[PDB]
């Protein structure tokens, strides 16, 4: 992985040694070049994962997440450089450094072969993320949002640290390849019930699981746009990726420990979808949309079927691009009217016709219009949960209906109707804003032509 | 014919011949516990280094 780790680090010298007026051009261009080379990770085999060294390996699960992560860095740079224009030069370079360091921790997190190396990097992403939210957020509440984000995560992570170290003691290793062959079954006992909880609660909080999700709408509403992009696109998927790996050693206890969390997700997804119908804040609506989508991922990981794992892998990638696009779309409105109130600026399709096309495409992927990968992921999950229990189609069906209602409600309220009279600073969409939107939707729609590369190890 | 010893004579350490056998275990000592088995051999590099978690050295 050094062909990706090292050039990612070299982005830091590049940013700091760039001319004062070229920090965005240089960092954006060279982070796109790194994104290009990440496609070499798709040298995947039918039987064996791609194991580079004792430290790093890349299978079909981590490969698409790595490519999503490295694609997101250039997009985040494009999305931030407007609202950071008045920033002090050094504080602009420190902002970019926080994003580069986040990418560094992320690509190492997704390829760590040892679970305790995964834990440290998994935890290391907190610091740059927290600093972005609290230093470069705009509102007073960004400070409270930082604390909720920090302490929700740590409340779960610290038990996970104890469980992993206990697992290394008893099994002798935490290398994920070794665990595949040395895994022993988990037999019922209160001791194992809490080993199971410690291994899964840290990841449940990151997804987040319904009930434990309150940190997420706070963080999104306060984060800067680049922070919201990485939060929704990648950092949520650290929970999913971690769960997909650790469940290997939790069998067969996962048979009955899953029930309380499937119930929370199946019911929680209807509850958070319905919350979206009455949200007044556009960013908060998108945040609650992520909770509903990630509920499906939690259910799919817990029912442990080949179809559900394929569906979860596609959902994580599809959600990553769609939710990131939606936050970017809402941000472009915010940079004009400087409010997140959804009902404030209406009828924008009249004033920004092409940006209204992006709003349409983003909404269609969010409601999972076939054959988007949003629909492929969501459909595969629904097929597998139906076999788990037929009655789940009722809850899946209702969520699909409510998901369409709030997706098109967001489209209709902001883009259609009459424009707000007194709002007269809706300038024409910039090239930067249109290119940012297209760099989200075009790769998302292109992946429909070749969806096998985002279906994960069980394809 | 008794001669008085000189100053320093009676404080001399003298040798005495005896036909009594020297005691073997005057303290009545028990047998001393055996020492811990000595660790000997050629110091080789640690196998695969520290082996602490993920570290490869
Ligand atoms: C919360 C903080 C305030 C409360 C203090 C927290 C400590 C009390 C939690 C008790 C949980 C039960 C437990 O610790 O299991 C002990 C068990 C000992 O078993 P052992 O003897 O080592 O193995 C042979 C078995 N005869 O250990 C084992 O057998 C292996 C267990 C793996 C390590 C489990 C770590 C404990 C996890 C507890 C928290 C899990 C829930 C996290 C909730 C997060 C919510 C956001
Ligand atoms: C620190 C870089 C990562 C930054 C992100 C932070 C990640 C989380 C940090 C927590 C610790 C996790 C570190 C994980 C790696 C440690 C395990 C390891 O790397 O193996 C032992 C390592 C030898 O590595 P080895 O596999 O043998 O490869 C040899 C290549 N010549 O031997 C070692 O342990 C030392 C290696 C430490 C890794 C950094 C040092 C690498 C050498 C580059 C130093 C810079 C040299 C250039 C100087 C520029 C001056 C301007
Ligand atoms: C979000 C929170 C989710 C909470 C989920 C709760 C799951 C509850 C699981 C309960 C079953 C635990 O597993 C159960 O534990 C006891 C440990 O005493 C084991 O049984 C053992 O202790 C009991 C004492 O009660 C003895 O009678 C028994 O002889 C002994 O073997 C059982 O063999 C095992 O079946």
């Amino acid at each position: 992985m050094l062909k990706y780790i090292i050039p990612t680090i070299m982005l830091m010298p590049l940013t700091w040694l760039s001319k004062n007026n070229m920090i965005w051009v240089n960092s954006t261009a060279h982070s796109l070049l790194i994104s290009f080379t990440s496609l070499l990770l798709m040298n995947q085999f039918g039987d064996n994962s791609l194991n580079f060294s004792l430290l790093f390996f890349s299978d079909s699960l981590s490969t698409p997440l790595l490519i999503l992560t490295m694609w997101l860095l250039p997009l985040m740079l494009m999305a931030s450089q407007h609202h950071l224009s008045k920033e002090n030069l050094t504080r602009k370079k420190l902002f970019i450094t926080m994003l580069i360091s986040l990418q560094l921790f992320l690509i190492m997190t997704f390829t760590a072969m040892e679970l305790i190396l995964f834990y440290i990097l998994f935890e290391a992403t907190l610091v740059p993320t927290l600093i972005i939210i609290t230093r470069w957020g705009n509102q007073t509440e960004r400070l409270n949002a930082g604390l909720y984000f920090l302490f929700y995560t740590l409340a779960g992570s610290l038990p996970l640290l104890v469980a992993l170290i206990y697992i290394q003691n008893t099994v002798g290793s935490l290398n994920f390849l070794m665990l595949q062959y040395w895994v022993q079954p988990v037999h019922n006992s209160w001791s194992n019930v809490f080993m199971w909880l410690a291994c899964m609660m840290a990841f449940m909080v990151k997804m987040p699981l319904y009930g434990l999700h309150l940190w997420l709408p706070k963080a999104h509403v306060e984060a800067p746009i680049a922070g919201s992009m990485v939060l929704a696109a990648v950092l949520l998927k650290l929970g999913g990726y971690g769960m997909l790996r650790i469940t290997l050693i939790l069998n067969p206890m996962t048979d009955f420990m899953a029930y309380p969390f499937i119930m929370l997700s199946l019911w929680g997804m209807i509850m958070t979808s319905s919350i979206c119908l009455r949200q007044t804040d556009l960013k908060s609506l998108i945040a609650y949309s992520s909770v509903s989508h990630m509920a499906l991922v939690i259910v799919a990981i817990l029912i442990q079927t080949p179809w559900s794992y394929m569906g979860a892998t596609a959902l994580m990638i599809a959600h990553g691009l769609t939710s990131s696009m939606l936050f970017c779309l809402a941000n472009s409105n915010y940079e004009r009217i400087h409010s997140r109130t959804m009902i404030l600026a209406r009828g924008l399709q009249t004033l920004l016709p092409l940006m209204a096309t992006w709003w349409l495409l983003a909404s269609l992927t969010n409601l999972a219009l076939p054959p988007t990968i949003n629909l492929i992921g969501e459909l595969f999950v629904v097929m597998s949960t139906f076999s788990w229990s037929n009655i789940t189609i009722i809850l899946m069906g209702v969520n699909m209906v409510i998901t369409a209602l709030y997706s098109l409600y967001m489209l209709i309220m902001t883009q259609r109707g009459k424009y707000t009279y007194h709002i007269n600073n809706i300038s024409p969409s910039f090239t930067r804003e249109n290119a940012l939107m297209s760099l989200h939707i075009l790769p998302l729609l292109l992946l429909t032509l070749n969806p096998k590369i985002i279906l994960g190890p069980l394809y | 014919g008794w001669v008085r010893p000189d100053l320093g004579d009676l404080s001399k350490v003298t040798k005495v011949k005896t036909d009594r056998p020297l005691p073997e275990n005057p303290y009545h000592s028990r047998a001393r516990p055996e020492p811990n088995p000595e660790v000997e051999g050629d110091l080789k590099p640690a196998r695969h280094g520290s082996r602490l978690f993920f570290w490869t050295m």
